[PDB]
């Protein structure tokens, strides 16, 4: 019900790539704190809310 | 005759009028020709044409096909006032690829030339199956009303109409792309059929003229309403409105008072005969500055195509009902059908559109075949069928032979 | 039901215990065909009352 999902797959049918381009960090804003700031990868931000 | 004037197209779209030597071979002119277009582009302040890697400069038709480098400009079918395009064509030379093991070889090759299934197409398949599913549902419910006067047909069909229309509304508002719109249109269009029979089935007693008035009426209204708020799929909705409208007129007259069906059929035939001449005018009135003209042109083109189809459907049903192998001067409607077909067969040449011209031409052919079939089923005897078979094969053979030979 | 399943399945993640179960439905559909067809053909009675 909370939407936690557990990925299990055969590594996309390929070997690992340690040097892959990391995920782009997301920008956020606040009404009073109108100046935008970035907090981190979109994939990781969901976990803090799903829990 | 020593020279010809033609418009030559160059990079990104400049057209230049030039007077070319009519008999020198084209390969002798492409180099100095390129210099001149560059000189004019340079003075105009635009970016000149330039080569990229490996390739060659070529002179082609506006269709893109290059002219034979050794032939004279007069030797080719290029006349004064025509236009050409100067172009750079890249080199295609590269190494060949080989794979030895037939298993791996077949997999790799076959995966390139053909398209595999994807989630985008998967939705259009399911959407089409549900549309087929409900048109079958209304068929069995309609067949029951033909033997029973109870409310079941309207009660059950009404809820289906509501349910199908409800789902279509969410898809229409949530849609984002042409693929998304296709799925929505297919679903909405599928709602017209259940709603239509749902209304016509409501009046009690045996089915006939009184029910016919409700059915073709709601049908015409629904098709028009969908066309008004959607503004897409013009041709198909237009066809439903026309056949629905004329059928409602016939239904109402027969329901109120009519001396004979022949009178109504004769009235409809005459209405359709005059409508063919009005169709282009109707189509024309039914329809940054560049956008408005192209939109107007394609919208107009669409309306005439649909409008012609609606008329074609009505005449064949009426015409085949008017002719008869036993009633009076059996030959009179046969020749009248012939004269009616002759007009459509000849008039098809007046329109530039391929599908419009093809539908007009086909409309005449089908009537002749349908009339002979009617006269073969009834008044059945070896002479009747023998004559009809010979006629039907000779009929188109002579037409194509006269055009191709 | 098929139109919904066709639009919904491609964007969801399913547990391997379920993906392993749908595979076995095909086999459970094949195993009964021959024994049922010969029964409909009335072969068993014809042999028993030889």
């Amino acid at each position: 019900l909370a939407g936690i999902r557990l990925p299990v797959f055969p590594s996309a049918t390929s070997r690992w790539v340690f040097e892959a381009r990391p995920d782009l960090p997301t920008t956020v804003v606040v009404s009073g704190g109108s100046a935008p700031v970035l907090e981190g990868p979109s994939s990781v931000r969901d976990v803090l809310l799903q829990a | 005759p020593q020279a010809v004037v033609v418009g030559v197209m160059a990079g990104e779209g400049v057209q230049i009028g030039v007077l070319l030597d009519a008999n020198a071979p084209v390969s002798v002119m492409t180099d100095p020709l390129l210099k001149v277009v560059n000189s004019r582009l340079r003075e105009l302040g635009e970016a000149p044409l330039e080569a990229t890697g490996r390739g060659r400069w070529a002179l082609c038709l506006v269709d893109g096909a290059p002219l034979r480098a050794t032939q004279s400009l007069t030797e080719q079918d290029v006349y004064d006032g025509d236009r050409l395009w100067i172009r750079f064509i890249a080199d295609t030379e590269r190494r060949s690829q080989v794979i030895e093991h037939i298993s791996t070889a077949v997999a790799s090759d076959l995966s390139k030339r053909f398209a595999r299934i994807d989630p985008i197409v998967a939705v259009q398949v399911g959407a089409s199956m549900v549309a087929t599913g409900v048109v079958l549902a209304t068929g069995v419910l309609g067949w029951w009303r033909w033997h029973h006067n109870t409310w079941l047909t309207t009660i059950y069909t009404a809820v289906i109409g509501v349910l199908v229309l409800a789902v279509a509304m969410l898809l229409l508002m949530r849609a984002k792309t042409d693929a998304d719109r296709r799925v929505a249109d297919i679903m909405l269009m599928s709602a017209i059929m259940p709603v239509t029979v749902a209304a016509a089935a409501a009046p009690p007693g045996p089915v006939g003229s009184p029910q016919a008035v409700l059915g073709f009426g709601v049908l015409t209204v629904a098709a028009a309403l969908a066309l008004r708020f959607t503004g897409r799929r013009l041709g198909i909705y237009t066809t439903i409105v026309i056949i629905g409208a004329l059928t409602m007129l016939a239904a109402l007259a027969r329901m109120v008072a009519a001396t004979s069906a022949v009178t109504l059929l004769s009235s409809l035939l005459l209405i359709c005969v005059v409508a063919y001449h009005a169709a282009p005018a109707l189509s024309r009135r039914l329809a940054s500055s560049v956008r408005d003209v192209l939109l107007q042109a394609e919208r107009a083109r669409s309306f005439l195509s649909g409008l012609l189809t609606g008329l074609g459907v009505m005449v064949v049903v009426c015409m085949t009902s008017l002719c008869d192998p036993h009633t009076g001067q059996r030959w009179l409607p046969l020749i009248l059908a012939g004269f009616t077909s002759g007009f459509l067969l000849l008039r098809g040449r007046s329109y530039v559109d391929r599908w419009q011209s093809i539908t007009l031409a086909g409309t005449a052919v089908i009537i002749a075949a349908a009339v002979c079939v009617r006269y073969a089923l009834e008044l059945s005897s070896p002479l009747a069928v023998s004559i009809v078979a010979a006629i039907l094969v000779l009929l188109p053979a002579a037409g194509m032979a006269a055009a191709a030979h | 039901a098929g139109m919904a399943a066709a639009a919904h399945v491609p964007h969801t993640i399913y547990s391997p215990l379920f993906r392993k179960f749908v595979e076995w439905i095909e086999y459970l559909c094949l195993m009964p065909i021959f024994p049922l067809a010969l029964w409909l053909m009335n072969v068993y009675a014809a042999i028993r009352y030889r």
